[PDB]
């Protein structure tokens, strides 16, 4: 465990909000709320173009299996359907009408969620985009989507920590989980078999919940998550290993077994509002927001 | 522009036939004003009676308590008061109907017929609600969410 | 004479008919007693007589302006001491102090109040507990008690005390 530093990708006219790596090891682009989607590199920070002309910051943006087709999630309550060799809307997505915080193909490639804030969750298609169903999603609003490993699960997130594991065929979900805090949850996911869900609890203990019994299975130490939006890695390349995000100018990249504190990584300048990983090599980034305006690649 | 880099910071007999007619008298719809509501699958009559507001009863002192369990788990955030002398809740265990929403035109009040185990809140109709419709009623202690007609845009 | 109130009640609680003696009421609410002082070191007895098993039930002195149907310690006008694991409280919050009382003895209790010219001491069987706590704020101090389910426990005004100590120069309440 000797993780060092070896690019910087700076550029950057507002904050940062996140980073997710390509299925297969692509690329890595700017997935900012600057206004602003640099298709950035994975291996380098190789530039390859830029793909701009927004009206608001974007949230997060969508991937694709080319990690080329996107789905703006913008401020502006409106929802563009993106490619990288356009430059062209498509259609327009609406149904929103508060910020829209997250959207997402799923893995089939044949789905576009797209989370809101007052619970106007709605459901679309890729190829029309026709207005189908209002969701109750929460009694909170929403700040997680996913798709699972096959895709006909999708999982959410609340402010009172409500991990409800959403049906795509019916739309019922099955089990509600719960924990003695009162959680403002930023993120939840899934796994590579979708069994365990790791939500946000604000004491600086976040727990990996089980699917059907709802129980924890190693409750970590060490970390700072009280505020701030930090996302939920793994990593799957060696042997079993924990990355995640921080606040304190580190890097967290630790065990699942240790549950210690083995390995923090200085050379940040700003609470990481993003880490990600990556299937079959080390290449780990780690964002931050506007008081760094880098990402900062990583690698064995 | 981002939200994400911003830190989160007569009576009796007619209503006991009410009473056996629960499962009958609705279903648990929905409501775009926020999540749930209730809507109706009949067309709710006058003088057609709808809920009565159970669950747990809470002493003269024990919200003093249950206003720190607010601050776990965010549990409760369906209040009604029983009285001067008690409160009920519907959190824990006891009535679902925590899902009764409220716009600014509501269509349902709160009135009080008392049986022998005390007093109880008892709904009731004066004119014939239509199909559908939700059923809200008026608080008299957030901004809504539904896009009404002369609207507050408020809570009571 | 120096006896009990009549509006000092809630509804569920019972002040007996002889101002002797409190029935409990299976909840926590706050009865209060009637003849208090503001300045000087009193005394007064309450004789526990009965108790169930596995009680909760905390007496202690009080200022009237607190709450009517609070369990005993939730305010900063008063404190209080536990029947099951002996527990004194500020804003009824766990702070262990001994272990509590049960049933057959006298609680009888002792305060302090000095001026430019204060605690509260709990007695049990003649055995000095310990200080709760110092320099406590003005008012008039009544005695409070709040019960478990309906059991016994009697108050004494009266200089024939049951168990007088001979550690402190102390008065009875019932020279006023
Ligand atoms: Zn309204």
């Amino acid at each position: 465990p000797n993780y060092a530093l070896k690019f910087t990708l700076a550029g950057h006219t507002k904050a940062v909000s996140s980073v997710k790596f390509s299925p297969n090891g692509e690329w890595l682009a700017s997935s900012s709320a600057d206004k602003l989607i640099k298709i950035w590199g994975a291996y380098d920070g190789k530039f390859e173009k830029t793909i701009s002309g927004h009206k608001l910051g974007i949230s997060d943006v969508a991937w694709s299996s080319d990690s080329n087709l996107l789905v703006s999630a913008s401020d502006d309550k409106t929802l563009k359907i993106w490619d990288v060799s356009s430059g062209k809307c498509l259609k327009t997505l609406k149904g929103h009408s508060n910020y829209v915080f997250c959207c997402n193909f799923n893995p089939q490639s044949n789905l576009i969620v797209s989370g809101s804030f007052d619970e106007s969750v709605r459901i679309w298609d890729v190829k029309t985009g026709k207005c189908l169903k209002t969701l109750p999603a929460h009694s909170d609003p929403v700040s997680a989507v996913h798709f699972n490993r096959d895709g006909s699960l999708i999982v959410s997130s609340s402010y009172d920590g409500l991990c409800r594991i959403w049906d795509t065929a019916s739309g019922q979900c099955l089990k509600t989980l719960i924990d003695d805090d009162n959680p403002p949850v930023s993120f939840v996911k899934f796994s590579p078999n979708g069994k365990y869900i790791l939500a946000a609890t604000l004491d600086n203990t976040l727990k990996l919940w089980d699917y059907s019994k709802g129980k924890c299975l190693k409750t970590y130490t060490g970390h700072k998550n009280e505020k701030y939006c930090i996302f939920a890695n793994f990593s799957v390349t060696g042997g079993k290993w924990i990355v995640s995000g921080s606040e304190d100018n580190l890097v967290y990249i630790w065990n699942l077994q240790t549950k210690e504190i083995v390995q923090k990584l200085q050379g940040h300048t700003d609470v990481v509002i993003s880490t990600a990983c990556h299937p079959t090599e080390n290449i780990i980034a780690s964002a931050a927001l506007e008081n760094d305006k880098t990402i900062k690649l990583w690698k064995s | 522009g981002s939200a994400r880099s911003e830190p989160k910071m007569s009576k009796s007999s007619q209503y006991r036939k009410m009473k056996t007619e629960w499962k009958s008298n609705v279903y648990l719809a929905r409501s775009r004003i926020q999540g749930l509501g209730l809507y109706a699958a009949r067309d709710i009559e006058k003088h057609t009676m709808v809920i009565e507001y159970i669950g747990t009863i809470i002493r003269n002192e024990v919200a003093n308590r249950k206003e720190k369990l607010y601050e776990s788990q965010n549990r409760g955030v369906y209040m009604f008061r029983m009285d001067n002398d008690h409160v009920i809740d519907a959190t824990l265990t006891g009535g679902p109907a925590r899902y009764i929403n409220h716009s600014c035109a509501p269509n349902c009040v709160a009135e009080v017929v008392t049986f022998e185990r005390g007093h109880k809140i008892i709904i009731s109709s004066s004119r014939r609600i239509q199909k559908g419709e939700e059923l809200c009623y008026d608080y008299k202690f957030i901004p809504c969410h539904c896009g009404a007609v002369n609207c507050r845009k408020w809570m009571n | 004479r120096v006896l009990l109130a009549l509006h000092d009640r809630a509804p569920q609680l019972k002040i007996s008919d002889d101002r002797l003696t409190v029935v409990g009421e299976k909840g926590y609410s706050m009865v209060r007693a009637s003849h208090g002082v503001r300045k000087g070191a009193w005394y007064f007895e309450i004789t526990v007589d009965e108790m169930p098993p596995d009680t909760a039930a905390r007496l202690g002195w009080s200022q009237p302006l607190g709450n009517l149907q609070a369990p005993l310690g939730y305010d900063k006008f008063s404190y209080s001491w536990r029947s099951k694991k002996g527990t004194k409280f500020h804003q009824s919050i766990g702070k262990h102090y001994s272990s509590g009382y049960g049933q057959g003895d006298v609680l009888g209790f002792y305060i302090n109040l000095p001026e430019d010219t204060s605690e509260i001491i709990f007695y049990k069987n003649g055995v000095n507990q310990g200080v709760a706590y110092k320099d406590i704020f003005e008012g008039v101090y009544f005695p409070a008690i709040s019960l478990y389910k309906s059991c016994t426990v009697s108050i004494n005004f009266g200089p024939c005390f049951k168990y007088p100590p001979k550690d402190l120069t102390y008065r009875p309440m019932s020279d006023m």
